[PDB]
């Protein structure tokens, strides 16, 4: 019951600093080494460092030594990486991954979205994809204009993933605009309820929209 | 920095079959002392952090399937995946874990290969809520096709509509290993209003007549 727990995507100017959290439940925060990794997007991993908790010890990637600094607390078993004179080209996942006793990293965090911006954080717009008045039914969310990434869209709070497509976002407008397919029995449409769950964590905005027919 | 490269970028295989990456180091990772490669390979799924799969160069990880086998030495090091399913869709990292910095290779895409599959087309007009924003959205969904390459052309009232239109792949279906595109023509409420009539076209290698979906807006 390993688990990596990582602070929510953020939204950072260029320029500033940021700091990311891991908390590391499940087994001994003092007893393993806690490594970084950053992931461009579109690109390849690029390792950043370690620290080991149990006694400050870190080793950093000469890359990013500059403008890095790995602590932790024992006491909150958590990991945190600061990251500063951030510039665009730092926009990227940042995993923290614990490695073992072998040779690898067996575990890993979800990943924390940072994007270096001077654009301002905008919630989505969510509006919902009805067949026009005139077997199966497909419906959908429309997610237009918001910022930054990501967002996380599902049907009927999860319970609807079979035919679901969530398309990825394009930057259009400054602004990013997704959409999301569903497909249910059309024998149970508008019989039953559809409803998309748009989450926008750097907004911290949630909007459940439910499908109904025009 | 010791340099990991990889070959090829990508693959591409139908279900079933047998393929073999490189990973090429620019030293050895060959430790003479106790005799093992510290190389480690990673799976990564899109949206999702790398999950380890072979570490010691050949030692598969608890709960790793033995169709995935790690091979070489020193600097030479090959992943295969002898029966490829269609879960397996993801891109393949190897690592350097001997000496700082550790370093990853650019990794491999495998991509899976299938039966031509045509495209289920749906249109949609902008949604009430969206009127009131000024704005109106034409949303076009082609899902479930193969190959990937698709085109979509939209019309006003017969009259096709270059810019203003923006278009989305999904990856690759990890279960059927289909794609889906979905296609957004937005303008403003009053253009949107100045018209009646819009048409969504998907011509695909599939079939030489498009499969053509179409809104009015007095229906």
């Amino acid at each position: 019951q390993i688990q990596l727990q990582q602070s929510g995507p953020e939204l950072v100017k260029p320029g500033t600093s940021m700091n990311i959290s891991c908390k590391a439940s499940g087994y001994t925060f003092t007893n393993y080494y806690m490594h970084w990794v950053r992931q461009r997007p579109g690109q390849g991993l690029e390792w950043i460092g370690w620290i080991y908790p149990g006694d400050g010890n870190t080793h950093y990637n000469e890359k990013f030594k500059g403008k890095t600094t790995l602590t932790a607390d024992t006491s909150s078993i958590t990991a945190y990486m600061l990251l500063s004179s951030l510039t665009s080209e730092d926009s990227a996942v940042y995993f923290c991954a614990r490695d073992n006793s072998y040779v690898g990293f067996p575990y890993w965090g979800q990943g924390t979205l940072v994007t270096v911006s001077a654009a301002k954080t905008t919630p989505p717009s969510v509006y919902p994809l009805a067949p026009g008045s005139a077997s199966m039914v497909t419906l959908g969310c429309l997610v237009k204009g918001y910022f930054p990434e990501p967002v996380t869209v599902t049907w009927n709070s999860g319970s609807l993933s079979s035919g679901v497509h969530t398309f990825p976002a394009v930057l259009q407008s400054d602004l990013y605009t997704l959409s999301s397919s569903v497909t249910v029995p059309s024998s149970t449409w508008p019989s039953d309820t559809v409803t998309c769950n748009v989450a926008h964590p750097a907004s911290s905005t949630k909007v459940d929209k439910k499908i109904v027919p025009r | 920095d010791i340099v990991m490269t990889q070959s090829p970028s990508s693959l591409t295989v139908t279900a079933g079959e047998r393929v073999t990456m490189s990973c090429k180091s620019s030293q050895s990772l060959f430790n003479s002392a106790n005799q093992e490669n510290y190389l480690t390979w990673y799976q990564q799924r899109p949206g999702q952090p790398p999950k380890l799969l072979i570490y010691w160069a050949s030692t598969r990880d608890s709960g790793v399937p033995d169709r995935f086998t790690g091979s070489g030495s020193g600097t030479d090091f090959t992943l295969t995946i002898s029966s490829v399913q269609a879960e397996d869709l993801a891109v393949y990292y190897c690592q350097n874990d001997y000496s700082y910095p550790l370093t990853f290779g650019a990794g491999t895409k495998l991509e899976l290969k299938r039966a031509d599959a045509a495209p289920t087309v749906s249109i949609f007009p902008p949604s009430s809520e969206q009127l009131t924003s000024g704005g109106a959205s034409v949303v076009c969904f082609l899902n479930n096709f193969y190959p990937k390459d698709i085109n979509v052309k939209w019309k006003i009232e017969g009259s096709e509509r270059q810019n203003g239109v923006l278009n989305s792949w999904t990856d690759q279906d990890s279960k059927d290993s289909t794609y889906s595109m979905s296609s957004t023509l937005t303008l403003t409420k009053d253009e949107y209003e100045r018209h009646n009539s819009y048409t969504c076209e998907a011509t695909h290698k599939t079939s030489t007549s498009p499969i053509v979906k179409s809104f009015n807006r007095n229906e």
